[PDB]
């Protein structure tokens, strides 16, 4: 699942994976 | 913080007969409530979880319930096991708090304590150092009142105590008491009653001597 | 107003679930005797079972302690029919307002 | 039974850590919070802190930047690494993770300073009442020692059939306590009476005869 | 076992069945607080019901209400949220933007029914497991895929379970239709995934933002179905505050069980939001999370889309009331 | 209640030409039942037609 980077630490500490 | 506070501590009851500890949230805890059996110097065991749910391997006989604030384990069909500690607890909120404790004692009829005030010993001058001591053997209930007499007079400081509490069965009480004293604060004075006010008779037991008499 | 609760294949009122008999028990086994009768309503169909327990005046239920509290429960069973009939409408009807809310 | 456990009654010099435990045991606490607490006697199970399942230890403002917990939940334990208040009583238990019920004996730890302190053994006779007594009381007063205890006995026994060995008491942090015993005066001084008396970590046996009068 | 779950087929055999339009399941901040597993099964037969498929694609009747169901009983119950209660969210969610917000004026019924299947397939199965978890905790489902492979087999067990026993409600579906059906719902589930929405979005936004969004341009059409997708996967966020308390702080207890599992059989040092200690500062962890997918995806879901603007509403009316908890 | 809910009136007796002091009472209990079954069933009435217009109002949402 590749995404921005800005997005992925809010993918890392959130909800989504 | 919501402390569990308990003013039961050590009530004279008979087996038997129902009895209840008493405990008080200071704030909203819901139903989860958690009463404990707890033991000096030894593994307390759980008694009560959500507020009615049981221990498990804890006897049905016991009650203990209570909610959101106010609480109580009303202990029934009590028996000799059941004349140790109990404490509240919250497992409803951070930091968990904890019941001052109860150690239930059975009840049992007045009996005069063999009391019997005694000199330091010479042997004991010879040190420099002297405690007058009085020995109460035996009694109930534990609301024991020493009374001292240095010279007749009465003595709160520098007075100590040492004394056994419960009996697992019948819970007799047994109570020494002393009296560090410099040598001076002994020989300069002559005179020394133990006297001990109590509820198993209206005037106090007494034994007495001069410091002559030894 | 804790809840009861009986299948209506096991147990012997449960039997009258599975019938609608009514049922006199003369000797129970200060329970001595139970009327075990259906609730009824509209029909002899098995809405429910009533059961009575100890009477008054003739230790035993009698035969007359049994017809008589069927023709109480006609009246008690349209009033129960009836009146759950008036609080199903209340409550879903009503909740349905309560899902108008947006329109 | 389920049960924590933990090490048993200990006596630590003061200034010295104690390195305390809480080792739960029939559960696993891999899902459960585990909270320590303390007990100075007779009251609440004062808190000391709590460990969850994340592994990460929590303290209360009393013992932290005091107290130094290492729990882990596979292992199903907690240390705690550690006045006469603080020579206490020390409980653990537990709660379900989706919870917001068991205990060790609760460490006796007792911090005192005080190592060889050679036990006072004074040997303890009325001076003769007035009164005119028959079952005439006799006793005696070991003092300033440490630690707890010292064996006390009375003719090595014989006499030690309801025999009062009370609980010694700190005198500048040196035990002391009140033994005592009783005999006839039918029977006495024909009755030897003495407190056989043995302090280990002082290094100091002291056997004292009851000698009449003193 | 399957005695007592079939016993719970009697209670779908016998017990009262409210309706719908009793149930609020069109008002988007459903009470959800009451209804039972049945009863959501229920408003889910609802949710095949009314979206004009059943017609438009020969649906058979109790494989459809057991197809709802058998998913019922598939989830492992060990799950807090992430269950069939998820599935009625979602599918709530997917109704009521396809009735209550009035969109088959516009877009195709092919799309009403890759939106439903997708909808109610946007978590199958699922084990209290995001992708990441068994992407770390490596099981054998997260090597038979790689990108969003919870979704991924949810697609998988879309063409699988709908082909499979007690399911066939594809069976009725003509070649083109059922063509039109598993493929935009493949794209579709991809996208039932918050992530996979994260990468086809912008496009979307970008033909959103301008008023110039049309149906007659089709893949634009289904990349709003994709959005509509992302829009449902998340809606028990909608629910009201007594209830929704329920809702986050079991999206806080399970994201800590599973959170558990992250500092058990994966032992990471914990981050913010499923660390248990941020109990009370959790929910500012959500908002950073609600606006990363929700607010930012109901605002073109409330230019394009319109009655499905309380779907929006319903989820900002929690920000601050849980700020509160996340306020200690 | 006494209070007038409406009014009846009856018409030509059978049993004796005019309408007796018996020819009242015994109608207003009657009236019991009756004024009973009006102001209920009327209540039941009322709370189908309002409430179930309410669920067709209840329509869009």
């Amino acid at each position: 699942e590749a995404f921005n980077h800005l997005e992925l630490h809010e993918l890392a500490q959130y909800g989504i994976i | 913080d919501i402390v569990m506070t308990q003013s039961q501590k050590f009530m004279s009851t008979s087996v038997g007969d129902r009895v209840s500890i008493t405990c008080k949230a200071s704030q909203n805890v819901g139903t989860a409530v958690a009463w404990y059996q707890q033991k000096p110097g030894q593994s307390p065991k759980l008694m009560i979880y959500s507020a009615s749910n049981r221990y498990t391997g804890v006897p049905d006989r016991f009650t203990g319930s209570g909610s959101g604030t106010d609480f109580t384990l009303t202990i029934s069909n009590m028996q000799s096991e059941d004349l140790a500690d109990y404490f509240c607890q919250q497992y409803s909120s951070y930091p968990l708090t904890f019941g001052a404790g109860t150690k239930l004692e059975l009840k049992r009829a007045d009996a005069a304590p063999t009391v019997s005030i005694f000199p330091p010993s010479s042997e004991q001058l010879t040190s420099g150092g002297a405690s007058v001591v009085c020995f109460l053997n035996n009694f109930y209930p534990k609301d024991i009142n020493v009374k001292w007499k240095i010279d007749g007079s009465e003595r709160q400081n520098g007075v100590l105590n040492s004394a056994t509490d419960q009996d697992s069965k019948d819970s007799t009480y047994s109570m020494s008491s002393t009296l560090t004293l410099t040598k001076d604060e002994y020989e300069r004075h002559n005179s020394y009653t133990c006297e001990a006010t109590h509820k198993t008779s209206t005037s106090p037991i007494v034994k007495s001597f001069n410091r002559n008499e030894c | 107003s804790y809840e009861i609760r009986i299948p209506a294949d096991q147990g012997i009122a449960g039997h009258v679930a599975t019938t609608g008999q009514i049922l006199n028990i003369p000797d129970a086994y200060r329970t001595r005797n139970i009327l075990c009768f259906p609730i009824k309503n509209e029909n002899q169909e098995v809405i429910g079972v009533a059961e009575l327990v100890n009477k008054i005046n003739g230790p035993w239920f009698s035969k007359f302690d049994e017809d008589l509290a069927t023709a109480f429960s006609i009246y008690c069973g349209i009033s129960i029919a009836h009146s759950l009939l008036y609080k199903k409408v209340n409550e879903a009807q009503y909740r349905s307002h309560l899902a108008n809310e947006m329109m | 039974e389920v049960q924590l456990q933990q090490s048993g009654a200990e006596v630590v010099r003061s200034g010295a850590s104690v390195k305390l435990s809480c080792t739960a045991s029939g559960f696993n606490i891999k899902d459960y919070y585990i909270h320590w607490v303390k007990q100075r006697p007779e009251k609440g199970l004062e808190w000391i802190g709590w460990i969850d399942e994340i592994g990460d230890t929590e303290y209360v403002p009393k013992f932290q930047g005091k107290a130094t917990m290492t729990a882990d939940t596979s292992s199903n334990t907690a240390y705690l690494q550690l006045t006469s208040e603080d020579t206490a009583v020390y409980y653990c238990n537990a709660g379900h993770d989706y919870d917001r019920p068991y205990w060790g004996q609760g460490t006796l730890v007792t911090v005192s300073a005080a190592k060889t302190t050679p036990p006072s053994v004074y040997p303890l006779a009325p001076g003769s009442a007035a009164q005119t007594n028959s079952m005439v009381t006799l006793g005696c007063l070991v003092k300033g020692y440490f630690p707890e205890p010292v064996t006390v006995t009375w003719n090595s026994g014989s006499l030690s059939s309801g025999v009062h060995t009370f609980p010694a008491v700190l005198q500048s942090d040196l035990y002391t306590l009140s033994s005592s015993v009783t005999v006839p005066s039918s029977t006495w001084p024909s009755e030897t009476v003495t407190c056989n008396v043995a302090h280990p970590a002082s290094s100091t046996k002291v056997d004292k005869k009851i000698v009449p009068r003193d | 076992s399957h005695m007592e779950e079939t016993r719970e087929l009697q209670s779908l055999a016998a017990a009262v069945v409210p309706s719908a339009q009793t149930l609020k399941i069109t008002d988007f901040s459903f009470s959800d607080f009451e209804l039972s597993d049945l009863e959501t099964a229920l408003c889910t037969i609802r949710m095949f019901t009314d979206l004009n498929l059943v017609q438009n694609f020969q649906m058979k009747h109790e494989v459809l209400c057991r197809w709802i169901l058998s998913v019922k009983k598939n989830y492992r119950k060990n799950v807090a949220y992430h269950n069939w209660r998820h599935a009625f969210n979602t599918a709530q969610c997917m109704f009521a933007a396809l009735k209550a917000g009035k969109i088959q004026n516009k877009l195709t019924d092919l799309e009403i029914l890759a939106l439903l299947i997708a909808a109610l397939s946007h978590d199958l199965d699922h084990r209290g497991v995001n992708n990441s978890y068994i992407q770390r905790s490596e099981h054998p489902l997260a090597q038979l895929y790689c990108h969003s492979i919870m979704e991924h087999h949810h697609f998988d067990q879309c063409l699988m379970i709908l082909n499979s026993p007690g399911n066939q409600i594809l069976s009725g579906l003509s070649i083109e239709e059922y063509k039109t059906t598993l493929k935009i719902i493949k794209q579709a589930i991809l996208a039932t995934d918050l992530a996979l929405y994260i990468k086809r979005r912008g496009e979307f936004f970008e033909l959103i933002r301008k008023n110039q969004f049309n149906l007659e341009d089709p893949h634009q059409k289904e990349l709003f179905l994709a959005m509509l997708m992302t829009a449902c996967d998340l809606s028990a966020i909608t629910k009201p505050w007594p209830i929704q308390q329920r809702i986050a702080e079991l999206v806080a207890t399970e994201f800590w069980e599973q959170g558990d599992l992250e500092r058990t059989v994966l032992q990471q040092q914990p981050i913010p939001m499923m660390d248990r200690n941020k109990r009370d500062e959790l929910p500012k962890l959500q908002v950073g999370f609600i606006d990363f997918v929700c607010t930012q995806l109901y605002e073109a879901l409330t230019h394009v889309s319109e009655d499905c603007f309380p779907l929006l509403d319903g989820c900002r009316k929690n920000r601050q009331k849980w700020q509160a908890l996340a306020e200690q």
